[PDB]
């Protein structure tokens, strides 16, 4: 019946991974920024055509706590990696996150996308070309989203779904 | 450096908690706030399923990292 897709977030603190995921579970923004440890979510959601259950997975931005990355970049399926478009060193950040990824799993091959967030902010530091073509030499999509208005949060995490599904 | 496990239905949450002397009232509140929308719900120690942990007691009173969120009745 149901496939079982198990997605981590990860990225630099403050990015908006729990903003994402909060926004994609019980639907609503927060502004509290509550800082983050890790915590799961399990929600149904329907996938063109095909229902599947997601396993969330939300981890730490302070690398205080990078000790439990070696144990999850081991389990999930896919990895959503996030920066701030208004940031500009989260966005460096992401390609130590994918390089950790690709030599924790053991394989170049790993399900991903990346995600610019805070689309509506007004002041922006990286360009969306930038972004874009780093997604090339990744070869990975590359989604801009804004949790604030829920913009490209579904298109994100449904992508990286359907990067999962490479055989 | 100080977190306490709930376990939930539909995932887990890892709750930092300040000082040690936190009420078990407290963190269930935080917990109902992450895993939920808002605000029926009592903690239970995994070990033991149906022990209605107190919710005056501390967490150095607790013998226990880990409890679970769980549905009255
Ligand atoms: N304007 C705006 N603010 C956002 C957006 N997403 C997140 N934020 C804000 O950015 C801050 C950090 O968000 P949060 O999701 O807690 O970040 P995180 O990446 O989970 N941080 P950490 O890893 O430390 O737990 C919060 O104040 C939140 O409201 C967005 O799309 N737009
Ligand atoms: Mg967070």
């Amino acid at each position: 019946g149901m496939t079982e897709y198990k997605l981590v977030v990860v990225g630099a603190g403050g990015v908006g991974k729990s903003a994402l995921t909060i926004q994609l579970i019980q639907n609503h923004f927060v502004d509290e920024y509550d800082p983050t440890i890790e915590d799961s979510y399990r929600k149904q959601v329907v996938i063109d055509g095909e229902t599947c259950l997601l396993d969330i997975l939300d981890t730490a931005g302070r690398e205080e706590y990078s000790a439990m990355r070696d144990q999850y970049m081991r389990t999930g399926e896919g990895f959503l990696c996030v920066f701030a478009i208004n940031n500009t060193k989260s966005f460096e950040d992401i390609h130590h996150y994918r390089e950790q990824i690709k030599r924790v799993k053991d394989s170049e091959d790993v399900p991903m996308v990346l995600v610019g967030n805070k689309c509506d902010l007004p002041s922006r530091t990286v360009d969306t070309k930038q972004a874009q073509d780093l997604a090339r030499s990744y070869g990975i999509p590359f989604i801009e989203t804004s949790a604030k208005t829920r913009q490209g949060v579904d298109d994100a995490f449904y992508t990286l779904v359907r990067e999962i599904r490479k055989h | 450096s100080l977190f306490v496990r709930i376990n939930a239905a539909h995932g887990f949450s890892l709750i930092q908690v300040d000082n040690t002397k936190v009420t078990m009232k407290e963190i269930l509140l935080k917990a109902v706030k992450r895993r939920k929308g808002s605000q029926q719900y009592r903690l239970e120690k995994q070990s033991e399923p149906n022990v209605a942990v107190d919710l005056d007691s501390t967490l150095e009173s607790q013998s226990a990292w880990e409890f679970c969120l769980v549905r009255e009745n």
